[PDB]
C-alpha cells in the first residue's frame, strides 16, 4: 500500500481516520490500519495464524 | 473485535504479529476455588486430622 509493505488478513474496519492521516499505528509501533489509496476506506490487518 | 467476557471466545487471539504467544495455565479458575472450598470446609468440620 503506497511503499507499505506486510503480509497479513485485510478486513473492512470502522475506525475514524483524518482527511490527512494516511494509516494507524499500535501502541508498539505496529500497523493495524491502512487507507486504500483508490476508494477511500479504511482497512484492518490482522495476522494470519 | 470486542471481547467476550474474559477467555469466552477470544477468537485465540493473544497472537501479536512477529512470534509472540501467551499460553493458557494448566488449571482453570474453577479447579482452583474448588480446591480452596474443599481445603476449608475441611479444616472447619474436621481440624487439623483431615
Ligand atoms: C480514484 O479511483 C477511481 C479512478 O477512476 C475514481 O473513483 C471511482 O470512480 C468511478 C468512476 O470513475 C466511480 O463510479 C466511483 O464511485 C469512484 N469511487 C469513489 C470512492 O469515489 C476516482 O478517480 C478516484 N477516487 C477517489 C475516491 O479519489
Ligand atoms: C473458528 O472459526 C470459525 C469461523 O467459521 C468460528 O465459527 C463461529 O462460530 C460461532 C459460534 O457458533 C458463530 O457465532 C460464528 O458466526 C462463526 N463464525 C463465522 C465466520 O460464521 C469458530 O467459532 C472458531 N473457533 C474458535 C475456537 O474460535
Amino acid at each position: 500500500f503506497n511503499g507499505l509493505t506486510g503480509t497479513g488478513v485485510l478486513t473492512e474496519s470502522n475506525k475514524k481516520f483524518l482527511p490527512f492521516q494516511q494509516f494507524g499505528r499500535d501502541i508498539d509501533d505496529t500497523t493495524d490500519a491502512v487507507r486504500d489509496p483508490q476508494t477511500l476506506e479504511i482497512l484492518d490487518i490482522t495476522p494470519c495464524s | 473485535d470486542c471481547l467476550g467476557d474474559i477467555a469466552a471466545r477470544d477468537l485465540i487471539c493473544a497472537q501479536k504479529f512477529n512470534g509472540l504467544t501467551v499460553l493458557p495455565p494448566l488449571l482453570t479458575d474453577e479447579m482452583i476455588a474448588q480446591y480452596t472450598s474443599a481445603l476449608l470446609a475441611g479444616t472447619i468440620t474436621s481440624g487439623w486430622t483431615f
